[PDB]
Order: C-alpha cells, then structure tokens, then sequence
C-alpha cells in the first residue's frame, strides 16, 4: 500500500502543488503538501518497511521525479497563454514538441514499466526476492531515463530546450528563436541517429 | 479546478437533465444524492459535496416559457438539486432583450454560485443554436461572462439546426449567434442533427421520438469527454490542458467529435482507431485536412498493441492531415467504468479541429446570403427592429463569417506558416 | 513420464543380469531395446502434440523453402538497394525494417515477431535466423538451419530474376501496343519469353521436388512412433532436397548459376532501354544472344 | 497486387452479382460481410477489408435503363457493398454517347476507387458483346482507361452473341466493339452462347431460364481462374504472370476456356486431362493448332501420377499443336476448396490460345460483310449518324479485323518465325 501510494501520487495531485510554484520558502511547501530547481521532500516512513526498502532508492525516485516536474513545467508554461501573427506559430511549432516529449516520458516509460512492475511484485513469495525485484526496477528506470553516463551527450539537450519554455513565455526576437531551435533540434537528431533499442520509439518524428 | 455548468433553453435543459440522470446512474449515488454504501471517485468538479454526501450539482437553471421545465421540476431527481435559481419569444432579439432586462439578478445568481466555489476552471452551457428562446439569450449571457471574467474558460456543446428546409429568420439568428460564438468564446464543440439522424436510423428504426435518443447520445458523449475529470486520471485533468493542443488560433476553435459504437446494445485498438477514422462514426457530417486530432480510449486495452497500431497507422496513411506543421494525433487512455455493465468493452472518443466544417458553415452562409439578397425574411418583427434600426449587425456578422471562412480556407493550405 | 514408473522393472532386469555368471549380447540387446522403446516413445508422444512438430515444420518450410511466397515478393517490392554492395552498417537493420514493414500491410499483423533477417551482392549476403522451442527441440540443430539458409539463398535468386523479367515485360503493355514497331530494328526477337521458359520450367521442377518430399515427410512421422526412426526420416529428407535440387556442387550447379547470371544481365539491358531506341545497345544484345546459344549448348552436356 | 472489378450492362451486372454471391457462399462470411467464426484466406484482392472484417468488394456499379439493377439493389447482399457509385439505348453509338457525356464523374468514381487502393494489378470488367446498353459504352470506357493508365492490365470476360439468326445492326456493333477489344485491351477471355447451350442441354433439360444456369457456370469459371489468388498459392499470384505465357502477340490475345465436369451434381489426372482435350468440355465451339495451353487443377490429386500422365500425353499425341516454336502446355495445381462439399473431387480449368476462334470471327465477318454489301442494316438510326456521317469507322474496323484474321491464319503456319 505504501509503495503503491509512492509510485502513484508521484511518478494528478502534484499538478495543483506545482502550479503554485509558477507564481520560495521551506515551510510553505509543507503546508501545501499536508493539505534552477530542487525541492525538499520528506515524509514519515515506518520501520518494518524502512528495512525492506533501501534508503538510496528514494534518492533515485527523487531524481526522476524532478525531471518529471520539469516536463510538467514546460507542458503548462507554453500552454496557458491567451510579423505580428508570427509569434503564434512559434507557439504551434513548439507546443507540439513538448507534447510529443510529454507523451513519451509519462505513458511510454513511467506507465509501461510501472504496470509491468506491479505484475512483478505480486509474484514475490519471499522477502529476499522482493528486495531484488525493486532493485531490478531501479537499474532499468536508470537506463531508460539515462542518468548515469554519456549524460553530457543527451541530457543537456533536454535541459537546453526547456529554456525555450521560458523564452517564449517572456516574449509577448522571433527570428532569434528559430535559429536556436533548428540548431538544437538538428544536434538532437545528429546524436539520436545512432539508434538502447527503445530509442527509435520517440524518434518517429 | 472546479467547473460550473449552465443550462438554458428547451434543448439545453433537456440535455442537462439527461446529463445529470446519466451521472446519477453512472456513479453510486441515490436520486436524492445520498451516496450508496455498495460503491473511489471524485465528483467535486460538477457537484458540490455535502455532509450526508449530497452531491448537489453546479447547475444554474434559467427558464423562459416553461413547459418541459415543469416536467423537470416534479421529478424523483428534484431532490438531487435545489440551488434556488429558477427564474422566468422565438427570436434572437427577443431572447436578447429578455436576458437584457434581468441581467442583474441572474448575475447575482452567477456571483452566488461563484462564491459557492473556492476555485474555478470553466463554465459549460447547455445551449442549442437557433433554438428560439435559447437563441439570442445565450449570446447575451455569453457577452456578460466575456465582459465579466477573462480569467476563465467557456466550453460549449451545441447542435447545428437542420430541419431540411415557416421560420425563415432562423439563418439570421444562427448567424448572429455564431458571430458571438467566434468572437466571445474560446472553444466550441458543435454537432449536427443530420449525422445523429443517420446514426439513429442506422442503429434503430425510430423516426419520431428522435430527440430522446439524441439526448442519450449527448449524455454518453458528455460523460466520455469528462471521464478523465470524474474518474481520477493524471493528465489533462484541467480543461485548458485538453483544449490547448487542438486550438492554435482564436477564430478556428470549433471541435468535432466521434465515438466508436453506433449501436452499443474483441475490438482491438486498430479496429476502433480505423472506425473512428470514418465520418460515419463522427457525429458531424479541395481536400480537407485536420490541424490536430485527439483520442481518448476507455476499455479493456492491452498496452503493447497500441504502439503497434500507431506504427501501422503511420504506414497505411489512413488519415490525411497536413495543416502546414507538426501537429498530429494524440491518443490517451481513461478508466473503463465500473458500477455499470461493461459491454462493448473498448470504446473511444475523438476530438479534432478539421477544416471541413467550414463547408457546413458555408451552406448556412449560402442560405443567409440568398435571404439577404431578397430581404423579405426578417418578417419585420419588432424586436429586431428596436435592437437595430438599420440592420447593420447582420452585415457586420457577414463580414466576420467571411473572415472566418477565409481563415478556414487558408488554414487548409500548407502556406499557413504566416497568418496562423 | 512412464520411465519413472517402469524404472524398477529395468533396474530389476539389470540387477538380474548382475547375478548371472554368464554373459551374452543376445539377452543384453533386448534389455537396451526395451528401455529404448519407452524413452523414444515419450519424446515422440510429447513432440508431435505439445511442441507441435508438424505445424512448425510447415512454418520452417514457409520461411526457408519459400513455401509462403506472398511476403518475400512484397519484400522485394519494398527492398531494392541491396543490388549494390552493402555498407554493412546501415543495411543489416534496414532489411529487417523493410521485412517487418512488408509484413505490416497484410498477413502476420498478429504474432510471430520471431524471424530475424541476418546480413553478413546484398542478395548473396542476406540470410535468416528463426527461433524455435530450443530446449524442446533437438531435431532442429544449427547444421539443419544452416543448410536451410543455403536453400533460402538458392531460392531467392530464382524469384528475383523471374520478377525482374516479368516486370521488364512492358513491351506488350506499352511499346508494341498501338504501335507497329519495325521488325528487328525495334523488337529483338522478344527473347524475354525464351529466357522466361528456361526459368519457369526449372521452377516447376523445383516445385515437384519440394512438394513430393514434404508430403512423404509428413507421412513417415505419422507412421513411426519412436524418435530413432524420426531421425532417419529427417536426415533422408534433407539430403534429398540437397541432391535433387542440384544445389550440390556439380557441373550442373555451376551451369545453372551461369544461366541465372545471363538472365539477370539480360534484364539489365531492357530496364535501361526504356523508350524504343538504339544507343549502341545492339553490341551488348549480340553478346547476350551468342552467350545464350553457347549456354544452350551447355544444356546438352548435362543431358548427355 | 490488388485488382479492381468493374461491372456494367444487364448481363455484366447479372454475372457480377452471381460472382459476388459465389464468393459469398464460397468463403466463410455473412451476406452483410461479417466474417464467420467457424472458418485461412486472403480476400484482399477483390474485397477491401474492414475493421469488423467487412470485405466490401471492389465493384463499381454503372447502370443504364435499370430493371434488374433494382433487383440487385434490394437484396440481402446489399449490405455487403455500398461504395456509393451507382449512376444512371440498345445501340453502340447510343451507349458510346451516353458514356461520353458522363465520363468525368464516372472517372471521379474511378479515381476514388484508385485512391482506395494502395497498389494495383488490373481492371476486370463484366461486359457482354452486343448487349445493347453495354455495347458501345464498354468500348468507350475501355478507351478511357487505355488513354489514362498504360501501367495496368485489363482482363475481360465476355460472351459471343448468337441468337440463331429484328436487330440487324448487331454485327456492326459487335464488330466495332471487338475492334476496340483488339487494339485497346491486353488479354481477352471470350465464350459462346451455343457451347454453353450444348453443355446446359446435355447436363440438364432446361431451355427457357438458360441465363440463370449460364450465370452459375460463369461464376464457377471466375472462381476457378481466381483460386490461386484467393486461396494462397505461390506462383502466378499476379495476373500478368498468368497472362504472359499465353500471349506472344498483341492482336492474338484471345483466350478460350474449358472445365472438366459438364454435370457437377476416382477421376484421375489422365481422365481429366483427356476430357479437357475435348471441345465438348470447352465452353467455346485446314488443321488448327494451339500456340500454348495452360491448365490449373484443383482436387484430391496424387503427385506421382501427374508425371506419368504427361509422359503418356506426349506418347499418344492426343493434342495437335505446333505454332512454329517451343510453346507447350503448362499444368498447375491449386487448393481443393474447403467450406463447401467437395464432391466431384478433382476438377480442372484450361486456358489456351487456339487459332480456331478466328473461324467464329470469320462467321461474324461473313455476316457483317454481307450486310455491308447490301447497306440497309444500320436502319438509319440517328446515333450512328451523328457519330460518323460517312460511316468510315466500319470500314476501318473491317480492315483491322482483316489484319486480325490474316494474322490468325498466318499464326497457324510453321512459318510464323517472322511476323509474330
């Protein structure tokens, strides 16, 4: 039940939590919860389950959680807005791009492997294999979302395209954005053209 | 956040009554609104939650010349709601003037319901285009909300009147109504009488009580479009997150719908996708191309087939859409509904912006322009005479819908890179 | 199985043989054959039903002996870049892509993702690898699939040159159609049909060779009920395919390869001929017709 | 690839309706096109596959003066198809002019169906020679396709009209039709009324409803010729691979057929071969020699007898064919059909180019030339008068069929080494 609440309410409810952050203190987050980034999260962990789930696992959960919040940031920040018309089509050409990203991270990664993961944990007839099967969830979510190594070839692109979500929100020039956009896009393609097998599942467009 | 529902007119109050009976039977509650023990859900968006769990709906009821509103009044679902908000021609200017004189106390009803809410997401209205009492009045209250609140959304579900042409001022009224719809609303969901007539004559053999079955199909659609709200999902649980992808442009904000079974009394993701690609499973009747399509599926789905399906959907090119830019279909999943028999297991709902609906607008434009050339079809009723002595609002609406149809026909082009 | 049930019986026979101070092979062989009967019977009992031996043999025939030809013809429809030398760095993924894409149009849109094309011309470097129930099959070995891939390479070449020859038959469709066409200054004797006949008859010969042997093979397995005989049936089948199909290294095999090379080269001329024209094509055409007459003479060194 | 069927005329729409009922009963599907669970096959060539597996046929229906087309319209097989393609004298020039004025929207119907296909192999048309409404119109649409697409094939199944001679312009109409057939088509399969009359009077005792049983035999032939397509074979699963061997020459492209049981209500490969050698088992009525023969067999055959049989078939010389060159019989096997009672187990179908059919053409030529010498048999109808004031197209057709008969009579000779 506790593991279900963990992997459900993060990895919805946190939508309302993060919308206020668009508009910071360490005590305000607490009273919102009990009702460039990096948050402080702690909750009561009981002892008989604190000994079966490792301490270091929660940190890994925290890393991928942070990236998911950044994806929420981009999918909301470009998506609240109410030559001259030229601004609008840098909406559409970019409003797709985050969406195509957001559908891949949430559904294809954080909902496929979780649905598989529940079907794995229901078969644990032993305490010992139960620790292993969540560790073998960690080491595969660690490669699907590449957080170990060769990270300077991939993750900086995901980081640098997030700046466009700030840039287009501030503007309300147009040409200096497409010059940036085609370069980071073509750099992403000229890295991504190597393909480990799953990565063409996003490289469809 | 929280969404406040509005209902007015004979067809609008009919479909609202059917929607509330739909969500009464759908969730585990009584017809007085007491929760059933045998049933969990969120019903906090369209219903205010009480202490005995009386989910009293956020439905403001306005009536004019009530006949069916009386039948709504004495009902076993009249214990579900009583927000004390019921307050009393067939012309646009008539309903406009009648709403004009009582705009203050109905605005008090609005602000009272707004104070009933802590936060807010949007206003839905139940309305029918050229419905008589609903027409004009609905445009007026649309003007009142658009003046009052630029911080919220309006979603509108309304039908296109086609009775296969005694009332000849109907194209004028619908034209003025749609003028206010394009300029004072943010997103429109429109349907046809004729397409529902086709699906009803195909699924069944009824011709005369067609309104009743139309109400059933509207209720199924309105539940389907709201399922990710009412059953707890984790994406686009705000309305604006749903609306944002389909509308790039503030005049082309008209959304057409489809739903996979015509008769509902395995199916695979491939089957229901290609069925949903048909215009005969869509409830609205050069090559036309979509700007963007959205699909939500609800049923017993296998998660690995769905990536196979959209691979092959690229491969067959069974859709033809190219606005000018990279806006494609969005597929989503919602919960298969408990607390009802789950037969016809997998069912999909489809939401797109397609340019073909302009042709249907053009059909009405062809009618109105013809009547405007003759100028004998306002019938010189006194209401339109007071409201505009020179009848120049019709010409202003004509130039606006000319801009709209031209925006549509340019929106077909792959040179829509500018003026989008 | 039943081997655990009669284990005490066979142990009693062997312990009985221990007591005897007299040894003969005649008593001994009946004990080993009696055990062998049961152990081979159990494998034959499981393999035909639960590992589905006959239908998997049909699938192997479809995919290695081209017994299904709808996929590998639509495959050459969507794959023609392997008439050049492969880069061996892009093409090994690309042939699998074109294969699965051709399958996606019709027929195997549900399961059997198991086959996988392998790449070491590109039609002389392409093979196949197919997965079976490997712990459950010891009658499907790597050597068996190796010889299957050799037959696969043999058969694709026939399909390819015949498809090219029928596709280049656009003379009847366009060029002679509504046109009178000067005799032997436009037409070339229309030796397309002459080249087609020698491959079509050979195809029909391969047709008879495959259809007879597979039909006898699906009967011998039904008759015999122990694994030892099944082994002999399969080892007879494979050698018969090899020897009778003339894929075995003989003078006839080299001649047939050369026949195929001439048909491929003859396709190459009429493909680039396009519109009825002389572009010093007659010199090449004379080379082809003299080579055809000499290889026709080679056909009666095999007949003799 | 995929093959699009066409149907026109009274006899053509009759035989198309019978062909579709034949393939409805033959495969495991419903008369609305729902697959039966109890049934695998490919029906993707002549039927477009749907999501509930509705194999809607590729049959474009054109009608003129509809009487039997109405009976086709109200049918329990009218749920199998509805491609929305039905669009409305007894002269060649009349049907030619009527097709001429509507060539654009029927060409839109053509291009719509072409867009329905991803790839294409050929067009079949259901047509009857000198059928009245079909005649002239069919030649016109043959001209339209031959102008439009040189990349595809046309196969044609049509009968030779013999009513044992009120209509006296029938030889003129059939002559003009066959002129377009020789020059604008790639392969022709022709049959006789009289040979089917012989087989029908032999197998049965009916004389008046002979059309109906003729339709049955045409359906059995058209299924047989398509069985290696519909049941998955592995050779000549393209049409052009079948057609390529029989036709060396673009004017002599007329193919005659046979089928082994006359009555269908062991047989060995020897028996069915020698039966198929008879002209009384062939449905078309100096020594004449075939150019090439093709046979396809379907039944319970033993594979070792067949090489014995063609040995002895060489030995008895029970066929007499020598064009000039090495073109002989081609024997093939297709699947014995399940999902129907397999009685009269082994049955063969036979396809050859034989020069004897020229004599039958010559018979018509003898009639037409006689009427051309008298010149009183056009009856001065106004249609042929507009279309040709000088009636020189008849003389052009006469010189073309003279070239055709001379090509036939030279094709008999073993000096056909040149001019082939």
């Amino acid at each position: 039940e506790y593991l279900q609440a963990m992997r459900n309410f993060f990895l919805d409810t946190m939508y309302d939590f993060y919308t206020s952050i668009f508009d910071q203190n360490v005590s305000f987050l607490n009273v919102q919860l009990q009702e460039l980034d990096g948050l402080t999260l702690s909750y009561k962990v009981p002892w008989p389950v604190d000994i079966v789930i490792s301490l270091e696992c929660q940190k890994i959960y925290n890393q991928v959680f942070l990236l998911l919040l950044q994806i929420k940031w981009a999918k909301y920040s470009l998506d609240v807005l109410l030559q001259i018309h030229r601004m609008f089509l840098l909406r559409v050409k970019l409003m797709h791009f985050v969406n195509s990203l957001h559908n891949y991270i949430m559904t294809r990664i954080l909902h496929s492997t979780g649905l598989e993961f529940q079907h794995q944990v229901e078969e644990a007839k032993d305490l010992d294999q139960l620790i292993k099967i969540h560790y073998r969830y960690l080491s595969t979510i660690h490669d699907r979302c590449l957080l170990r190594e060769k990270v300077s070839f991939v993750k900086e692109a995901i980081m640098k395209v997030l700046n466009l979500a700030l840039m287009f929100a501030d503007g309300w020039s147009i040409e200096k954005m497409e010059s940036d956009f085609k370069n980071c896009h073509m750099f992403l393609v000229t890295i991504l053209n190597k393909a480990f097998p799953h990565l063409e599942s996003l490289a469809l467009s | 956040r929280e969404i406040i529902t509005l209902q007015l007119g004979q067809c609008g109050n009919q479909i609202g009554f059917e929607f509330w009976k739909q969500l009464c039977a759908e969730h585990g509650i009584s017809p007085e609104g007491i929760v059933e023990e045998f049933a969990t859900d969120r019903k906090d968006v369209f219903f205010y939650q009480a202490d005995d769990e009386h989910y009293i709906p956020r439905a403001v009821l306005l009536d004019l010349e009530p006949r069916v509103i009386h039948s709504i009044l004495n009902s076993p679902y009249a214990k579900l709601y009583n927000p004390e908000n019921i307050y009393l021609g067939n012309n646009w200017a008539s309903g406009f003037s009648q709403g004009e004189k009582i705009h203050e106390d109905i605005f008090d009803i609005i602000d009272r319901e707004a104070d009933g809410s802590d936060s807010l997401e949007g206003f839905v209205l139940c309305h029918s285009i050229a419905g008589g009492t609903g027409s004009g009045l609905g445009s007026y209250l649309l003007e009142r909300l658009n003046d009052r609140y630029p911080k919220k959304l309006v979603q509108t579900y309304s039908v296109f009147p086609n009775q296969d042409e005694d009332v000849v001022v109907q194209p004028y009224n619908s034209l003025l109504t749609l003028k206010r719809l394009t300029q004072n609303a943010d997103c429109v969901v429109v349907l046809d009488n004729t397409a529902l007539n086709r699906i009803a004559t195909d699924r069944l053999h009824i011709q005369n009580p067609s309104f009743s079955q139309i109400n059933q199909l509207v209720s199924t659609i309105m539940s389907a479009s709201t399922t990710t709200l009412r059953y707890p999902g984790y994406m686009n649980n705000d309305l604006i997150g749903l609306i944002a992808s389909l509308i790039p442009t503030p005049r082309l904000h008209f959304l057409m719908t489809g739903y996979t079974p015509l008769t509902t009394d395995k199916t695979t993701v491939l089957d229901v996708m290609r069925r949903l690609l048909q215009p005969k499973n869509v409830m609205v009747s050069t090559n036309h191309c979509y700007i963007a399509i959205l699909n939500i599926i609800q049923g017993e789905v296998d998660p690995t087939q769905v990536h196979k399906s959209l691979q092959r959907i690229r491969e067959r090119k069974l859709a033809n859409f190219i606005p000018w830019g990279p806006a494609s279909i969005q597929v989503a999943l919602s919960r298969k509904s408990p607390y009802l028999p789950s037969a016809h297991r997998v069912s999909g709902l489809m939401m797109a912006n397609h340019t073909s609906i302009s042709s249907l607008f053009e059909r009405t434009c062809r009618q109105y322009d013809k009547l405007r050339k003759r100028e004998a079809f306002l019938e010189q009723f006194r209401k339109e005479d007071m409201f505009k002595d020179n009848f120049d609002e019709m010409d202003t609406s004509r130039e606006i819908v000319q801009q709209l149809i031209d925006e549509y026909h340019a929106a077909t082009r792959p040179d829509y890179i500018s003026w989008g | 199985s039943i081997l655990k049930n009669q284990e005490d019986t066979f142990a009693a026979e062997l312990h009985r043989l221990k007591q005897q101070p007299l040894f003969s092979l005649v008593d001994f062989e009946q004990v080993v054959d009696r055990i062998r009967s049961t152990v081979a019977e159990h494998l034959w009992k499981l393999m035909v039903e639960e590992s589905d031996l006959l239908g998997q043999l049909k699938i192997i025939k479809d995919f290695y002996l081209l017994g299904r030809g709808e996929l590998f013809q639509a495959f050459i429809d969507t794959a023609q870049h392997m008439l050049k030398t492969p880069p061996t760095a892009v093409t090994e993924h690309d042939v699998n892509v074109a294969f699965q894409q051709s399958a996606h149009k019709v027929l195997l849109d549900d399961d059997n993702l198991l086959p996988l094309l392998h790449l070491t011309s590109g039609w002389a470097a392409l093979g196949l690898s197919y997965k079976v129930q490997w712990p459950l099959h010891i009658l499907f070995t790597p050597a068996v699939l190796e010889k299957y891939n050799v037959v696969f390479k043999y058969l694709l070449s026939v399909r390819r040159v015949q498809a090219e020859l029928q596709h280049c038959w656009a003379l009847q469709m366009q060029r002679k159609h509504l046109k009178s066409n000067q005799t032997d200054a436009i037409k070339w004797r229309l030796r397309n049909h002459m080249a087609f006949l020698v491959d079509n008859l050979q195809y029909y010969l391969q047709v008879d060779v495959l259809e007879s042997q597979f039909s006898q093979l699906l009967h011998q397995i039904n008759s015999t009920r122990d694994f030892e005989s099944i082994r002999l049936a399969h080892d007879h089948f494979l050698s018969n395919l090899l020897a009778q199909s003339f894929i075995l290294l003989k003078p006839v095999f080299h001649c047939l390869n050369e026949i195929l090379d001439l048909c491929h080269s003859f396709c190459s001329l009429v493909s680039q001929n396009l519109g009825p024209l002389d572009e010093r094509g007659a010199a090449q055409l004379s080379i082809l017709v003299k080579g055809f007459s000499r290889q026709s003479s080679l056909l009666f060194k095999i007949l003799s």
